[PDB]
């Protein structure tokens, strides 16, 4: 079956330059048109550029036409997108997408990667532990996460146990702090009964800042009749 | 270029219902038209091409219809899971997209389950103290989240967000950190969120002693 998966991205200071990558398995482009699509904030999906089949013909949309070029290597069965001279209003996320014909839907797409175009520096999230207790425990249920600080540009991933942790799973839309950096949470529900057994662990990565962070979350100790 | 305007942006219906969503090009398209839908974090998936054909794959609830500029998509049954946005793309002439449909769902009452976080130790030792307050799946959106320290109604040092509609069940979850300096932390002792919601008959309050855990 198809699939298709990109690479690169990050924050790029204005006027650099970035190349993103797409690998396809299930398919070859040389039977397909690559397309590239990006997607921001008040611009909806906006078509960028593409690739023939035979690889004669590229075509770009006027705001990126002589900045941005699409290339192929068909013996990695991979397209790219080099991105020249950005500007920040090429900060998006960047889809690839096949089509079988300039006449055919886009059928199968990438998983996106985000490209941030800006001169304010780069900052890596810290990542703390929101640790089951009495008080995260509702009937037999309890709540536990990790809360992802200070970081700078969006977006942060999180995945829980390697990805292996989905049920009940919340990860929440980032909030802007008054200091232009950004935060979120991530929260599972889990049985309380689990907490002595299960290992939960918060996979966070923040491509910007090249970070990889697994926090490992363990319960506390909060129950009490009289505080001291 | 052609432009797509998508209507109207935001649709709300309830499970089991039909949904229309309308697609209208600055001009003719000649059935050039295919329909996507997204959800969080989530690429674009298509669901209709060329104007009415189904893709291998998706519900027979979902159908494609129109022609000259103006195209629906419609649902003829609506499925917790159907809760997304739903964009349109013309390919006559280069390619353009709508700026989408986002659809929600209305369903019975859901109470907030509420749950509270003390400071990490790891945090504190850097010299900050955000305490977190969870409401876990709960409908409607509306919630009332109020951080009392020593019982005083706080401001100005908290923030919230809500998640997406949840696509099996529906609900809300909503996240609230309360974040002081470590030593403006260490000037009260009790912590606590109180939560008012349409499934709750009266407040509910969760809290903790600061140091206790
Ligand atoms: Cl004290």
């Amino acid at each position: 079956e198809v699939q298709l998966v990109e690479s690169g991205g990050g924050l790029v200071q204005p006027g650099s330059p970035l190349k993103l990558s797409c690998a396809a398995s299930g398919l070859t482009f040389s039977a397909n048109w690559l397309n590239w699509i990006r997607q921001a904030p008040g611009k909806g999906l906006e078509w960028v550029a593409s690739i023939s089949p035979d690889g004669g013909s590229t075509s770009y949309s006027d705001t990126v036409k002589g900045r941005f070029v699409v290339s192929k290597d068909n013996a990695k069965k991979t397209g790219y997108l080099q991105m020249n001279n950005l500007r920040s209003e090429d900060t998006a996320m960047y889809y690839c997408a096949r089509r079988a014909t300039r006449v055919s839907p886009f059928d199968y797409w990438g998983q996106g990667v985000t490209v941030t175009v800006s001169s304010a520096s780069t900052k890596g999230p810290s990542v703390f532990p929101l640790a089951p207790s009495s008080k995260s425990t509702s009937g037999g249920t309890a709540a536990l996460g990790c809360l992802v600080k200070d970081y700078f540009p969006e977006p942060v991933t999180v995945s829980w146990n390697s990805g292996a942790l989905t049920s009940g799973v919340h990860t929440f839309p980032a909030v802007l702090q008054s200091s232009g950096l950004y935060s979120l949470s991530s929260v599972v529900t889990v049985p309380s009964s689990s907490l002595g057994t299960q290992t939960y662990i918060c996979n966070v990565n923040h491509k910007p800042s090249n970070t990889k962070v697994d926090k490992k979350v363990e319960p506390k100790s909060c129950h009490h009749h009289h505080h001291h | 270029d052609i432009q797509m305007t998508q209507s109207p942006s935001l649709l709300s219906a309830s499970v089991g219902d039909r949904v229309t969503l309308s697609c209208k090009a600055s001009q003719n398209i000649y059935n050039y038209l295919n329909w996507y839908q997204q959800k969080l974090g989530e690429a674009p998936k298509l669901l209709i091409y060329y104007t009415d054909r189904l893709q291998t794959g998706i519900p027979s609830r979902f159908s494609g219809d129109g022609s000259g500029s103006d195209y629906t998509l419609t649902i003829s049954s609506l499925q917790p899971e159907d809760v997304a946005t739903y964009f349109c793309q013309q390919y006559n002439s280069r390619d353009t997209f709508g700026a989408g449909t986002k659809l929600d769902l209305k369903r019975t009452v859901a109470a907030p389950s509420v749950f509270i976080f003390p400071p990490s130790d790891e945090q504190l030792k850097s010299g900050t103290a955000s305490v977190v307050c969870l409401l876990n799946n709960f409908y409607p959106r509306e919630a009332k989240v109020q951080w009392k320290v020593d019982n005083a109604l706080q401001s100005g040092n908290s923030q919230e967000s809500v998640t997406e509609q949840d696509s099996k069940d529906s609900t809300y979850s909503l996240s609230s950190t309360l974040t002081l300096s470590k030593a403006d932390y260490e000037k009260h002792k009790v912590y606590a969120c109180e939560v008012t919601h349409q499934g709750l008959s009266s407040p509910v309050t969760k809290s903790f002693n600061r140091g206790e855990c």
